[PDB]
């Protein structure tokens, strides 16, 4: 997933591309492996991030694919909040209805 | 230790956040590494610059 | 920094304490950077005196 | 041989049964969660071939053998690992002067104690009396 | 003399070596050649 970021001078300066692995939940494809189950175990061993607390309820349930993709995309979609500074010297603006003591 | 010559900086480096730097001069590092040849034989191979 | 001189405080202590203080102050870079994982005590101290 | 230590987390994640071996219920649960529905006899023969015991219980060596077979490590890494295995009689991954003397006597290429100590110093980089992985490989590179 | 340094052995080390020899490489050709090269260089 890609997400470019704007700039304070009304321009686009930097890109941002995020990554994830879905090897264990996709069609199994192999090129050269000792065994099919060995290749399957090798592929699943790289899915620690997805198998973690992000989708920890998957083994306890079935047909969880309808929500696993949404859960994975929810974290990535938040990157717009980090794009607010837009690679600029953002000043610590005072919150509303609070006045400086000086 | 490999170039054995000074060079011009080709780009500017600017601070972003409040950062802390640990700087070493060239002459003292060269003297220490030539003193410790055994250490340098691994320091040169293991140290890779980011830029 | 207030009214304290780091250099003066360093020079007050003798050579052994100075070297140990330098090692403690710079310990982050030695223990994190893999390039210093083959460093002997003598070379480590001779470098730490300078950083 | 020490790189396989990271497989402990993967084994624990895969073996959701918690009985020390993969259970049929756990396999069915993970199979349904992933979504694919192959033949049950296929899974039966796969788990029978994978498991050394073959009694429906999957142990650590059963997966370790498959991982080692599929690893296909580099020739130089295999050679250096075998050398380290054969020099270290204790198998603790540490090389001492007495172990060097023992292996030199066993191989028949005996050297004087001064020569052995000089070789130890040449391999030694931190000057405290230890010979490490990177020390030996750096000595071998030259 | 700080520059000059002595070589020696330990009592526990030789004792454990004697014990090990009481409880006592043929295919180690590459490392044998390694040892030969090291000895030749040291000579």
């Amino acid at each position: 997933k890609i997400a470019p970021i704007r700039n304070e001078q009304d321009k686009v300066v930097l890109f941002l591309c995020t990554f994830s692995d879905i090897t264990a939940f996709k069609q199994p494809i192999e090129d050269d492996s000792c065994k099919g189950w060995g290749k399957f175990a090798r592929l699943t061993r790289a899915l620690t991030s997805s198998r973690g607390v992000l989708q920890q309820l998957a083994p306890s349930v079935q047909k969880g694919e309808n929500v696993h993709k949404h859960s994975r995309l929810a974290e990535v979609l938040q990157l717009g909040s980090d794009i607010l500074p837009q690679y600029k010297q953002e000043a610590p603006k005072t919150p509303p209805h609070i006045i400086l003591h000086y | 230790w490999k170039e054995a010559t000074l060079a011009q900086s080709c780009a500017n480096v600017r601070a972003l956040t409040y950062c802390d730097l640990h700087v070493i001069k060239r002459d003292a590092l060269q003297k220490v590494l030539e003193f410790y040849t055994a250490f340098s034989h691994s320091f040169s191979r293991n140290l890779i610059l980011t830029y | 920094s207030r009214g304290i001189d780091t250099e003066k405080v360093l020079q007050i202590c003798p050579k052994d304490m100075r070297a140990d203080i330098c090692v403690h102050l710079n310990r982050k870079v030695f223990k994190e950077h893999p390039a210093f994982r083959l460093a002997s005590d003598g070379c480590l101290r001779a470098l730490a005196m300078e950083f | 041989e020490e790189q396989i230590a990271e497989f402990k987390e993967a084994f624990s994640l895969f073996d959701k049964d918690g009985d020390g071996t993969i259970t049929t219920k756990e396999l069915g649960t993970v199979m349904r969660s992933l979504g694919q529905n192959p033949t049950e006899a296929e899974l039966q023969d796969m788990i029978n071939e994978v498991d050394a015991d073959g009694n429906g219980t999957i142990d650590f060596p059963e997966f370790l053998t498959m991982m080692a077979r599929k690893m296909k490590d580099t020739d130089s890494e295999e050679e250096i690992r075998e050398a380290f295995r054969v020099f270290d009689k204790d198998g603790n991954g540490y090389i001492s002067a007495a172990e060097l003397r023992h292996v030199m006597t066993n191989l028949g290429e005996k050297l004087t104690d001064e020569e052995v100590d000089e070789m130890i110093r040449e391999a030694d980089i931190d000057g405290d009396g230890q010979v490490n992985y990177e020390e030996f490989v750096q000595m071998m590179t030259a | 003399n700080l520059r000059k340094r002595i070589v020696f052995r330990k009592i526990s080390d030789v004792k454990r070596e004697e014990e090990e020899r009481m409880k006592r490489l043929p295919p180690d050709h590459p490392v044998r050649r390694l040892f030969q090269r090291f000895r030749q260089q040291k000579e």
